[PDB]
């Protein structure tokens, strides 16, 4: 279940996702278009290229029903919308080639029902699909991961 | 007159001090915001 | 409970409580009226705007009759007068109207029945509203949280 998320609708096609954490709107910065809800698109989002994110508080009627950012990320298996992911290394592992293009802005859940993180795209070495996500690190630290070569999707 | 208005010494020392005091401060808060950016920059490859 | 919980009558109209904990009494400042008891009514008030209560010390009589305060404040749901309350992330998030203007002042009990936080009012919008009660750090200094848009009730 995540259907706290939002897909952006850029000429009918949803060529990324954003999440509402913390009662602020997140959407990858590279996804051009314009946000599905229409009072979340009022929000004026606040961008952080260097995260190739941008953010903004959502308004008043839905900050109760945001996400809740989870900073702890032991190794294992995480929830996502193409089923699981694994986490290994520090990075998400997933199948070779499954998902891509048009996933950016989708976020990962704890199985406890949380956002541990959302992903900007991947890569593949040749064994496994490698992505690239926002972090947080155990301090609380909120990071950007990309493997080599990464690929924004 | 015996000598010409040389420019480096028609500035008064009040006057040149006054003149290198505002370009010394748009220069420091040109300088410290270079240094600002640079610092900040390090700022998350220190904690990632 | 009512048992260490008192209404405030407008004139004769019920518009408010205070809440009697460690033997001192406490009610929010914004609430004007009277307690309806004539020992703690004459108790003299101390307020400060930055906590929008004001507070006194009952008589020796009943320094037995107080709710008993804590701060052990552990992430779950809460009992509060009209029926249980949710915690969470330092956030104290409750089903959307219940309350409204003249119920500020109602305190939040532990599972046994220690007070945990005091209603000033909150915020009313989606699944859920979110009190603005002034609770305290774990090293049990007191805090004021205002969730934006908060209003007094």
């Amino acid at each position: 279940e995540s259907d706290k998320t939002f897909p952006i609708m850029l000429n009918g096609q949803v060529n990324g996702y954003a999440c509402v954490v913390g009662g602020r709107l997140m959407k990858p910065l590279h996804v051009e278009g314009k946000i599905d809800n229409e009072q979340l698109a009022a929000v004026k989002l606040k961008k952080a290229s260097m995260y190739d994110l941008e953010y903004g508080d959502v308004p008043q009627n839905m900050k109760s029903d945001t996400l809740q950012y989870t900073s702890d990320k032991p190794p294992g298996f995480y929830n996502w919308h193409h089923g699981a992911v694994q986490y290994e290394n520090g990075r998400f592992t997933v199948p070779r080639g499954v998902g891509g293009k048009g996933d950016s802005g989708r976020p990962i859940l704890d199985n406890r029902g949380r956002v541990v993180a959302i992903v900007l795209g991947g890569a593949n070495e040749g064994t496994r699909t490698a992505l690239s996500v926002v972090t947080w690190n155990q301090k609380g630290v909120t990071i950007k991961d990309t493997p080599e070569g990464s690929e924004p999707w | 007159h015996k000598v010409d208005q040389e420019f480096q010494a028609a500035v008064s020392k009040t006057s040149w001090n006054w003149l290198l005091a505002l370009f010394g401060g748009a220069s420091s808060l040109i300088v410290v915001g270079l240094i600002v950016l640079v610092c900040s920059s390090m700022l998350i490859n220190t904690r990632r």
